[PDB]
RNA sequence: UAAUAUUUGUUUAAUGAAAAGUAUUUUAUUAUUAUAUUGUAUAGUAUUAUUAUAGUGUAUAGUUUUUUAAAAAUAUAAAAAAUAAAGUAUGAAUUAAUAUCAAAAUUUUAAUAAAAAUUAAAAAAUU
């Protein structure tokens, strides 16, 4: 509306400092308050910590919605935003996404899961179909002393494994990346190099060593 | 009296060549008027914010808007003769780059690596 | 010049407060040199 | 000296070596800030006085996100 | 017990050594300089 | 002025003729009729139909 | 003292001084920002824990540590670190003799050409002219300023002009 | 059949980029104080519009150091007692 | 990313971007800091108590 | 219930034979805003336009702008043109901003 | 106070400018005869103020932002002459205990008495 805003007033006040400024802009200075509390209440999860202590929602899991809307409703977690606390539950929280018009594409109204926050949503129990208080436990994996970390339903004592972390393996570029048996092979002598690297720093040491000898 | 040699307080010629901050590899034996010493902390910032006005009509070192870092110059590496305008008393301070190539399996190498 | 509005005399006002280096030199014997006895 | 509030908006006179204030041309005001200085908001990219920092993350995520 | 404070940074390698601190500080500096990232930036003032 | 003034004296320079006669009054005006504007019998436009006959 | 203040009432704590100090650190990101000269501790600590562990490991012979051995001169001179960046706007489609280089503020005018001839091969340089350009400086969306690294301008010249040619 | 300030300076035997200098003042040309106006200094650009800088949208106005240097200030190997 | 994340529907794990909770001043810390052992603290904490 | 209380609320102001067009930050003040407009209620659209087109007034020229406006969407919302009238007129009191008038001996102001 | 004062951009000899310590030059720019390094445009006095201070060096670049349809009185110059006041736009400052106001006269009351009492006869707007 801004020209008709100009189009309204008097050509007779003039409105200086149109491209420059009195004071220097380059200087850091602080907000006004108010947007400070916007760019806080926005951003909670830049705080230190806002990530939840043994994290044991993983995508997959099926899960009810304690409070607030869609209350009592079964879900399966589809996926994890972790830094924001946050889950993707299917077909609860479902709202609209639109997507603006472009050079080729007319506006487009879009059905979308959307966020739901950690602290509503608690797991459903695999055998008993109840809502279960998960505690997480170490357990020796097969063939393995490193006692990987799995999630046991307190009432049922049902151990749930963690799922991987796999991702875009679409990713590839063959000419400009060196291949594994290439990467692998060993150079590395180290004896040899050793005795060189050992011998020029031997050199200088004495060389210093003797002028202060000779400065004495 | 000054550690830094005389021609880069006044210059080498009357025209002022070799005046302001010159910084010192600190491998080398020839030294700079660069020191971050208190008692030089006036003088330095004096270059930097004044510069230095010769008498021969010309400012030397900071004339403009940009005041250079004394600390980013490159190294020092020699000293104003008035015949050759520039004598390189060390080379040694000047950066040599070498790379050696076409060296055993060299060739095959990509700066990436692959997945697996 | 550390008064006015410009530029480097903010800097001046604000740069010249952080603290250099301290050592104790402690004071040279020119007179007696103990290395020479 | 001094016949109004010690603020740099308020009404009547002041005096610089009482009230010393530093230049502010067009200083938005206690409400709204009018379509004066918006209208400078949207040419020369901020506030005339340049002290306000200029935030517009709120129309960030309206056009660009 | 914390051996530094909850809102410090983690500078290090996973392995424990220190040894490139100064690399790692320095990279992440220049890196919220310029992050590489970075989309269309939505300000009226902008690098270029 | 030597005090306020309240509401009454602001609303008594309203009752002037001088008042009426520069800011609430209704302008007269008919249909131009070779160019179809609103205007002032005396007042034309540029336009050269509106120099020679000017209606 | 005339007559001496009451000072018995005030518990033990230095008041602020009124002519408050302002912080050292430089708020300034625009053209005229000055090097600070003046050395901290913290300068000399973070040296020493860059070069060799100063907190634990031992302190090497000064013989070491004054020669060109000693490890950030060492990977200095076989592990070089410049970015070494093109304008390309200089080399697109047009012809020029003269392509446009950034450069990191500590080369010399001898340093690029040695630089080109060894690395990229660019053996033909009739010359190099050189500005040094502070930093871009931008504000972002919550009005954040950053400054962008300081880089030199590098016009060389050459003998063949030189294009980058953009298939359409 | 008119003027032509580069025909007028070929015919002078002026250097037609320098003939063109005498007629805008020293503050285009030659590198001297002057009051210069802030809305030829040039603009980084914005969402809706490109950047504005002083090489596109006046280069006539632009410093020439071909003048300045061969004007203003002094040559070297004239003074040069060595 | 929020706006990809929630059109791709990918999950995302680590933040995208790296935050300096000391707003740049874990630099001015020297470098082989750490906190002392406090010994006997004040505390209901290390009591781990569920129920009260 | 309350979001029913609403709900009839839009409904009842919506489905009325009216447009109500209403512009902020108008770029006059208060006073001589209010004295432009006192001149135009009660006038058919067609005199309001006439007599905002006729006037060397600001004010009159920002409410003909609004008049215009207004018109546009009260014809976008299926009105007839030729039967419109001003029903309601009003300026309430808006944003501000602030200037620095310089004084001689040192005094200062804000306009 | 204030529908107020102020502002009000229809014609340039401000030629020049180092002493300014602020102003995103996206690559402002040699073709050099010279070598490295460094740096060139508008913020003095709270202002884009009355308008700068000083050292260069030169004389035909006109080197290109000042509203308006009567008269008093104020200001210049020769009570004549030149200038300025209904104006559209911007919009301050001194002042403010007040009731829609307080006009005229007479005496009185602890010192003008817009305090009393009595008689009386003050319409509105603008200058
Ligand atoms: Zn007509």
């Amino acid at each position: 509306r801004l020209e008709l805003l100009e189009s309204m007033r008097h050509p007779r006040e003039r409105d200086f400092y149109q491209d420059h400024t009195y004071h220097n802009q380059w200087l850091r200075r602080d907000l006004e308050k108010h947007q400070k509390q916007q760019l806080a209440a926005r951003y909670k999860y830049f705080a230190p910590d806002f990530e939840i202590s043994p994290w044991i929602w993983y995508p997959g899991d099926i899960v009810e919605v304690v409070s607030g809307e869609g209350i009592g409703q079964r879900g399966t977690i589809i996926a994890v935003i972790k830094y924001k606390n946050e889950i993707v539950v299917q077909n609860i929280n479902v709202q609209d996404v639109v997507i603006p018009a472009s050079e080729s594409r007319p506006e487009q109204i879009v059905q979308r899961e959307h966020p739901i926050s950690v602290t509503r949503v608690r797991h459903v129990d695999p055998s008993t179909n109840e809502i279960c208080n998960i505690e997480m436990v170490k357990v020796r994996n097969k063939e393995t002393g490193e006692m990987e970390e799995k999630r046991m339903s307190l009432e049922s004592g049902i151990l749930m494994s963690i799922p991987p972390v796999n991702d875009e393996l679409e990713v590839g570029d063959p000419l400009k990346d060196t291949p594994i048996q290439d990467a692998d092979e060993a150079t590395y002598d180290r004896e040899a190099e050793q005795a060189v690297l050992v011998d020029k720093r031997l050199e200088a040491m004495e060389e210093h060593f003797v002028q202060s000898l000779k400065q004495s | 009296k000054n550690s830094w040699p005389e021609w880069m307080d006044n210059g080498a010629d009357g025209t002022g060549y070799g005046i302001g901050l010159h910084r010192t590899h600190p491998l080398s034996r020839l030294r700079g008027n660069l020191k971050r010493s208190p008692s030089h902390v006036p003088r330095v910032l004096g270059m930097m914010i004044q510069g230095v006005w010769h008498k021969s009509g010309v400012k030397l070192y900071f004339r403009g808007g940009k005041p250079p870092n004394p600390s980013v110059h490159p190294y020092l590496t020699g000293e104003p003769c008035p015949l050759y305008g520039w004598k390189v008393t060390d080379e040694s301070v000047i950066r040599q780059f070498n790379m050696p190539s076409i060296d055993g399996t060299n060739f095959r190498y990509k700066p990436y690596v692959a997945l697996q | 010049f550390k008064q006015g509005q410009g530029m480097f005399s903010h800097q001046l006002k604000r740069l010249l407060q952080k603290k250099s280096i301290h050592r104790y030199n402690w004071d040279p014997l020119p007179m007696y040199d103990p290395r020479k006895l | 000296y001094q016949r109004g509030g010690w603020s740099p908006g308020s009404k009547h006179q002041k005096h610089m070596t009482l009230n010393p204030t530093l230049y502010l041309y067009r200083f938005p005001g206690p409400h709204g800030p009018g379509p004066y200085t918006m209208k400078y908001w949207w040419t020369l990219g901020c506030f005339p006085t340049g002290m306000e920092v200029p935030f517009r993350l709120h129309e960030f995520l309206s056009t660009y996100q | 017990q914390r051996k530094l404070p909850k809102h410090f940074p983690v500078v290090q390698a996973s392995d424990g050594s220190s040894l490139l601190r100064e690399e790692t500080i320095a990279c992440m500096e220049r890196e919220r300089r310029l992050p590489h990232n970075m989309g269309k930036l939505y300000s009226y003032h902008r690098p270029y | 002025p030597k005090r306020k003034k309240n509401p009454m004296q602001l609303r008594r320079k309203v009752y002037g003729l001088h008042f009426k006669e520069k800011y609430l009054k209704m302008e007269e005006w008919y249909y131009c009729p070779l160019c179809a504007e609103p205007k002032k019998p005396g007042e034309w436009c540029r336009r050269e139909d509106c120099r020679q006959i000017k209606p | 003292i005339h007559k001496g203040w009451r000072t018995w009432e005030y518990q033990h704590t230095r008041p602020d001084p009124r002519p408050f100090p302002d912080p050292p650190v430089n708020d300034y990101f625009g053209r005229s920002r000055i090097w600070n000269p003046i050395a901290c501790k913290l300068g000399y600590v973070r040296k020493k824990a860059d070069e060799w562990g100063w907190p634990n490991k031992p302190p090497p012979p000064t013989g070491l540590r004054h020669s060109q051995e000693f490890f950030p001169f060492f990977f200095e001179r076989y592990f070089p670190d410049a970015e070494v960046r093109l304008l390309l706007d200089s080399v697109l489609n047009n012809e020029t003799k003269r392509p446009v280089f950034q450069i990191p503020c500590s080369m010399s005018k001898v340093e690029l050409v040695n630089y080109l001839k060894n690395i990229y091969g660019i053996d033909n340089v009739v010359r190099v002219e050189v500005r040094n350009r502070r930093g871009r400086r931008y504000k972002n969306e919550v009005g954040e300023i950053k400054m962008m690294d300081d880089y030199k301008v590098a016009v060389v010249e050459l003998d063949t002009p030189v294009s980058v040619e953009l298939k359409q | 059949g008119r003027f032509n300030m580069d025909e007028a300076a070929a015919a002078l035997q002026l250097n037609p980029a320098y003939a063109a200098a005498l007629y805008r003042p020293l503050n285009y040309t030659f590198h001297i104080r002057g009051q210069l106006y802030p809305a030829q200094k040039g603009r980084p650009s914005r969402p809706g519009s490109l950047a504005a800088s002083q090489g596109r949208m006046f280069p006539l106005y632009q410093r020439n150091d071909r003048l300045d240097k061969e004007l203003f200030r002094l040559n070297s190997r004239g003074l040069t007692t060595e | 990313v929020d706006r990809e994340v929630l059109l791709t529907g990918k999950s995302v794990w680590e933040c995208p971007i790296h935050i300096d909770h000391t707003c740049g001043g874990s630099k001015t810390v020297p470098p082989h800091a750490k906190k002392p052992v406090r010994y006997m603290d004040a505390g209901i904490a290390n009591v781990g108590v569920t129920d009260i | 219930y309350c979001e029913r209380l609403e709900t009839e609320l839009t409904v009842t102001q919506e489905r009325l034979p009216q447009h109500t067009l209403l512009m902020k930050a108008v770029p006059s003040s208060w006073k001589k805003l209010d004295i432009d407009i006192s001149v135009i209620r009660g006038l058919s659209l067609r005199e309001a336009m006439a007599q905002c087109k006729l006037s060397l007034r600001k004010g009159h020229q920002i409410v003909f702008r609004a008049l215009e406006m207004a018109q546009q969407g009260a014809e976008a919302k299926g009105l007839d043109k030729e039967h419109l009238r001003v029903a309601h007129i009003s300026c309430y009191p808006g944003p501000t901003d602030k200037q620095i008038d310089i004084r001689s001996k040192g005094y200062y102001a804000w306009k």
